[PDB]
RNA sequence: GUAGAGCACUGAUAGGGCUAGGGGGCCCACCAGCCUACCAAACCCUGUCAAACUCCGAAGGGUCCCAGGUGGAGCCUGGGAGUGAGGGCGCGAGCGAUAACGUCCGCGUCCGAGCGCGGGAACAACCGAGACCGCCAGCUAAGGCCCCCAAGUCUGGGCUAAGUGGUAAAGGAUGUGGCGCCGCGAAGACAGCCAGGAGGUUGGCUUAGAAGCAGCCAUCCUUUAAAGAGUGCGUAAUAGCUCACUGGUCGAGUGGCGCCGCGCCGAAAAUGAUCGGGGCUCAAGCCCAGCGCCGAAGCUGCGGGUCUGGGGGAUGACCC
RNA sequence: GGUCGCCUCCUAAAAGGUAACGGAGGCGCCCAAAGGUCCCCUCAGGCGGGACGGAAAUCCGCCGGAGAGCGCAAGGGUAG
RNA sequence: GCACCUCGAUGUCGGCUCGUCGCAUCCUGGGGCUGAAGAAGGUCCCAAGGGUUGGGCUGUUCGCCCAUUAAAGCGGCACG
RNA sequence: UCCCCCGUGCCCAUAGCGGCGUGGAACCACCCGUUCCCAUUCCGAACACGGAAGUGAAACGCGCCAGCGCCGAUGGUACUGGGCGGGCGACCGCCUGGGAGAGUAGGUCGGUGCGGGGGA
């Protein structure tokens, strides 16, 4: 009594979750290594103590805080400044 | 028939109509009109059913401003079909009016020709309707 | 002639209450000044419909100073058709502008003998004084023929009234009426 | 727009701006040459020899070198030691080429 | 980067302006001039649309620091599980048909396991409320206070006349109430009762006779204290004559649009009906206000049991 | 019948995450130069300009912040 | 369409028997309008009380046909 | 300490597009040359170098305007965390806290820190 001539999508595919974005916030103690952001292409530029890997990744080189900063059309950036 | 000449995408979603209009909720162009008082989808089938009934009220003559576009794809599963296996064929075209979107103009036309005219046009549509006359309200916005 | 009505001040009741209260909250502002304020709908409604934003209305406050008053944006409740706010520029004496009702005058040839015009603008913007505030603009287009037109570089201007569009704006055309013979040819496709 | 000029200033600028060290800010007038030294994290200039200031004379590039030499001495007084060239819009050839390795006879590490 | 919102980009888009080539006469170009109620690129102004558009952008939500927070909180290490069919409702989306007691996710709740208790007629998940035991004690909650049924036939103001209330939409109507706005009113109004309802109105109109109503077009000029190459019953055709029209008479109001409250029509189903029933009409209905009181296993009162922390005990027991 | 792993985007409710036989697309390779560095440089496009020569070969001019390009899908990024 | 009771069982189509109920009425009863002269007929309103034939063909319901009729009504009742 | 100048940092176009001006003793630039170092898929255009005759035309500098771009309120509204009522529904209303986008009034032809080289 049922179907008939049932369409298929050519979609219903999708890709994997990549978890990216910001990991550490301004005023958040970090150590050296501490990955700061996750992203795609520099939304955010690597400031002082802060390094940029293979893929965008930004990372901290020192500890103490992160700090965010905005330089308009610059850039914005994140930077850690060192303990104490 | 109003269908969209050209198409980006083409299955289209639903989108609740929630409140009230995003623009055109003053007269612009026409002297009087024809405005929504409750939010519905607007088939082609019907917008041109409108427009044909005022066209044929002042036959010969008149013009009529139409200030919506059925730019959304009403799709619709074949007959006699379960759920799933993908999503309906696009079956018509749809646009979205929300209450106080200005639908009907018309100009060079009669007080009462006008009235009788965005009366009928008013009755081929699935929603309850007002006429009202450009304003300085209209002018000031 | 000139136009006039009362305003009383608000520090900021409930614009919800006082709008249902049968007036209507807005405020008066100018380089100058600003200042919270309330006029009563109705009256408001039986002043605006022939006034606008054309003629110059003046405003009646609690402590008299009645100032020189031009609208600079109504609020429409989209919904109801119905205003709900009103930006009041009081005038200074200086150019500056505002839109001034365009006069079509002379039906024109195109229609008698074919459709009818359409007054896409039924105003024009142009830089002028608080004294000129003319009634009219008085404009010829009874030459203007079917599927024709003329642009804001086409218009009388009285004195110290210089447009402050562009000479490129277009004013008025006539269009081709919705013959009942196009019909056939229309759905016929 | 910017010019030829413009982009290979911060090209070679931003390479060295971003290694911490004093950069050594030059510049090459066709008259004479000068340079300072800036610790950009500040904004601060640590010392400044010339050719203006100590008005020399006597072929660009020997006059040149001598400006360095200032510089090594002027500097070395304050500690300083920690030398980043920005060797600015010019190359590194003749005339602010002379200046570092006139930089270099004082003592300066770059 | 969401709701909103905006076209600044990506695309849609209605009109108009302006303008390529197309289309098309003018030319008939062998080619130029093209003119445009034609099609219409970019382009302009008005006006818009978009999950996969973004010049913008909330409420919020994350996350760290700092402070409150002693909670059947949180954390580390181990022993033991069960679970891995969920469902409904609210809200936010997709799919579906802006269908389903549908389906698929997100947040929350509740059921599950609270089919224990009060409302809801009855009824897992709607409202109220988390049942240790006892009481012929008391305050309440939702909901209620004519009678079945505990407690108002309470109180004041207003609407409704259909049993609407007690099941419905487009659309329709001098319903009844209540606001506007405009128009005609003793420059005698509406309504009827009426001297009148004149002319080269000698109808432009030829055919069984078309002197006012199929006869196709200045829809012809008259005394204007009063009018139609005919609204008219005679209607291709003598009688007879209505009114639009005017004058009296009448002597105060009347016609029109619009909005708001509550009704009316729209409204046809299968075993016997019904709002839970009887029954209710200045309510026992609807709104607005106010005051009492009824009402649960919630809260309180009194007695007890129990586990936990606490003190006693400067001791298990025992006591608060 | 279709699907089965991977990546991009949307759904996804402005953190991360989130389903459906939801809506749209790609991958199973490629590059000893397409790589490392150092030096240097700057698009698409549009208008005028010019033998062949063009809507678009190449040369000249003025306007251009990024709409070009970045091997190939899409998003982010990106000429400092 | 959905997958809610029923798979430790709720026997399917059609016929026969018996019906009974709905009214959106085939017949007869009663009305309005008619492009109703009359007769006849049309469409709409009211009205469910009763009535609503016999065969050919085919498993059929349906349907076609034959001969009649005042009419040869549909539908619900686990498509009773 | 005040001013002009050069080399530079910083806010992030209120800075910018354009037009109008003025600045050469100083300093900067064009300008002089190809000998030398160096240099062009061709060219001393550029990079380089030796210079100081010309100049302020270009660029740059200080400035003026508001045509463009830019920034841009107050008021109101959309929306909404939370708390309620409302409709068959599509959806609508009230409370409390938060509160835009457009648009309006207006602002804008920059603002400065470090050193150096002139002026008093
Ligand atoms: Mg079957
Ligand atoms: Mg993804
Ligand atoms: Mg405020
Ligand atoms: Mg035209
Ligand atoms: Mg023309
Ligand atoms: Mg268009
Ligand atoms: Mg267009
Ligand atoms: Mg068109
Ligand atoms: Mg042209
Ligand atoms: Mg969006
Ligand atoms: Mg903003
Ligand atoms: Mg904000
Ligand atoms: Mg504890
Ligand atoms: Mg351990
Ligand atoms: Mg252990
Ligand atoms: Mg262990
Ligand atoms: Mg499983
Ligand atoms: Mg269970
Ligand atoms: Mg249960
Ligand atoms: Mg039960
Ligand atoms: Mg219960
Ligand atoms: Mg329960
Ligand atoms: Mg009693
Ligand atoms: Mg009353
Ligand atoms: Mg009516
Ligand atoms: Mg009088
Ligand atoms: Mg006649
Ligand atoms: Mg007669
Ligand atoms: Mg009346
Ligand atoms: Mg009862
Ligand atoms: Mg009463
Ligand atoms: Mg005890
Ligand atoms: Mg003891
Ligand atoms: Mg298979
Ligand atoms: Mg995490
Ligand atoms: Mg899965
Ligand atoms: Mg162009
Ligand atoms: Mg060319
Ligand atoms: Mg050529
Ligand atoms: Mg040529
Ligand atoms: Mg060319
Ligand atoms: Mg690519
Ligand atoms: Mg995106
Ligand atoms: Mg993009
Ligand atoms: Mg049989
Ligand atoms: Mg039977
Ligand atoms: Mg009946
Ligand atoms: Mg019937
Ligand atoms: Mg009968
Ligand atoms: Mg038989
Ligand atoms: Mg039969
Ligand atoms: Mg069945
Ligand atoms: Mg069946
Ligand atoms: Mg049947
Ligand atoms: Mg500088
Ligand atoms: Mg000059
Ligand atoms: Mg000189
Ligand atoms: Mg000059
Ligand atoms: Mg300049
Ligand atoms: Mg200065
Ligand atoms: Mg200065
Ligand atoms: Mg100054
Ligand atoms: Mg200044
Ligand atoms: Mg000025
Ligand atoms: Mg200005
Ligand atoms: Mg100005
Ligand atoms: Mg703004
Ligand atoms: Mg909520
Ligand atoms: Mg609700
Ligand atoms: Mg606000
Ligand atoms: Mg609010
Ligand atoms: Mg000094
Ligand atoms: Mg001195």
């Amino acid at each position: 009594a049922h179907k008939k001539g049932l369409g298929s999508t050519r979609n219903g595919r999708d890709s994997q979750a990549k978890r990216l974005g910001v990991k550490r916030y301004e005023g958040q103690v970090v150590r050296a290594g501490n990955i700061l952001v996750r992203q795609r292409g520099t939304r955010f530029k690597p400031g002082k103590n802060v390094g940029m890997g293979r893929d965008f990744t930004l990372f901290a080189l020192v500890d103490g805080v992160v700090e965010f900063q905005d330089r308009g059309r610059l850039g914005r950036y994140v930077h850690v400044r060192p303990l104490a | 028939m109003l269908m969209p000449r050209r198409m980006k995408y083409r299955k289209q979603q639903r989108g609740r109509l929630k409140g009230a209009t995003k623009g055109g909720d003053y007269v612009a162009f026409g002297d009087f009109g024809l405005v929504a008082l409750e939010p519905a989808w607007i088939t082609a089938q019907q917008i041109e059913a409108a427009r044909v009934a005022m066209v044929r009220h002042f036959r010969r003559g008149g013009k009529i401003f139409i200030r919506i576009f059925p730019d959304k794809p009403y799709t619709k599963k074949p007959l006699e079909v379960r759920m799933g296996k993908g999503k309906g064929n696009v079956e018509g075209y749809v646009a979205v009016v929300k209450p106080g979107r200005v639908m009907f103009e018309v100009a060079g036309v009669t007080e009462e020709q006008a009235m009788e005219a965005l009366r009928i046009a008013g009755h081929k549509l699935p929603i309850k309707t007002k006429i009202v006359r450009r304003d300085a309200y209209d002018e000031a916005q | 002639m000139e136009y006039r009505l009362k305003a009383y001040y608000r520090e900021g009741e409930k614009p919800s209450a006082l709008r249902r209260a049968g007036k209507l909250p807005g405020v008066m502002y100018n380089r100058h000044l600003n200042r919270k304020v309330y006029v009563d709908l109705v009256e408001f409604d039986k002043v605006f419909r022939q006034a606008s934003i054309h003629h110059v209305i003046v405003l009646e406050l609690p402590d008299g100073q009645s100032l020189p008053t031009l609208v600079r944006q109504v609020n429409l409740d989209k919904r109801r058709r119905r205003p709900e706010h009103v930006d009041f520029f009081v005038l200074s004496d200086e150019p500056v502008e505002m839109y001034v009702p365009l006069r079509f005058v002379g039906t024109p040839a195109g229609v008698r003998a074919g459709g009818v015009l359409q007054e896409i603008h039924r105003d024009i913007l142009v830089k002028v004084s608080p004294r000129n505030i003319p009634e009219f603009i008085e404009v010829d287009v009874s030459g203007l023929e079917i599927g024709d037109s003329l642009h804001a570089s086409d218009l009388k201007l009285p004195p110290g009234v210089e447009l402050a569009v562009s000479p490129e704006e277009t004013i008025a055309a006539v269009v081709p009426p919705e013959d009942v013979e196009k019909l056939a040819e229309e759905a016929a496709a | 727009r910017l010019t030829a000029y413009e982009r290979r200033k911060f090209r070679v600028r931003n390479r060295i701006k971003r290694t911490g060290r004093l950069r050594l800010s030059v510049f090459r007038s066709l008259k004479h040459i000068y340079a300072q030294i800036i610790d950009d994290e500040k904004g601060v200039t640590l010392v400044s020899a010339s050719s203006l200031a100590l008005k020399l004379k006597g072929n660009k590039t020997e006059v040149a070198r001598q400006v360095g030499r200032a510089l090594a001495e002027k500097a070395l007084a304050l500690g300083i030691k920690q030398v980043a060239f920005d060797r600015g819009p010019y190359k590194y050839h003749g005339r602010v080429k002379a200046l570092a390795e006139g930089a270099r006879e004082g003592g300066l590490e770059f």
